[PDB]
């Protein structure tokens, strides 16, 4: 469920055709306001532990925004997940 | 106004930090607190302190010549 999740918000790179229309909110706000040049979901496994995230690569002005919507969207997933963004991840 | 991004170059700092959910909020108040403020009222007092106890000194001996000076007074007046 965890990677499910991952996926809906995805990853992107500057390099992504069409950017203003991707699924993922986070990477099409990213590719039309700019925030970004990379970001990616992940969900490192260990045994008993580990890291699920994400990373992202950006300009010295827009770090505030990457975290303000990379958290908006895990919130949203959290509390307020739809069925057909379910079926896409 | 001046915004987080734009105030000045900085490099090379590293700075490592906990949650608070992780830290006491409290840890050695008095082991270490009480310690801290007699450090820092010994660092103080040589300023602070000696300007008062001049008003003090002023503010006791004032009132007294007061007193004695006009009413308890009516010193001699002898025939």
């Amino acid at each position: 469920a965890l990677q499910v999740a991952n996926a809906i918000i995805g990853h992107y790179d500057c390099t992504y055709g069409g950017g203003a229309h991707l699924s993922s909110p986070l990477a099409s706000i990213a590719a039309t306001n700019k925030l970004c040049q990379s970001f990616q979901t992940f969900n490192i496994c260990y045994a008993d532990t580990g890291l699920l995230g994400a990373h992202f690569v950006c300009d010295h002005m827009s770090i505030d925004d990457m975290m303000f919507v990379l958290q908006g969207q895990w919130m949203r997933l959290c509390t307020s997940a739809t069925e057909s963004e379910v079926l896409r991840g | 106004g001046r915004q987080f991004g734009h105030l000045t170059r900085v490099r090379h700092v590293i700075t490592y930090s906990l949650s608070p959910f992780e830290q006491r909020a409290f840890p050695h108040y008095f082991s270490k607190g009480i310690p801290n403020v007699l450090r820092r009222t010994r660092a103080c007092i040589l300023r602070v302190a000696p300007p008062f106890v001049a008003f003090y000194l002023v503010y006791t001996w004032g009132t007294q010549e007061f007193e004695k000076s006009k009413r308890k007074n009516p010193a001699a007046y002898e025939n």
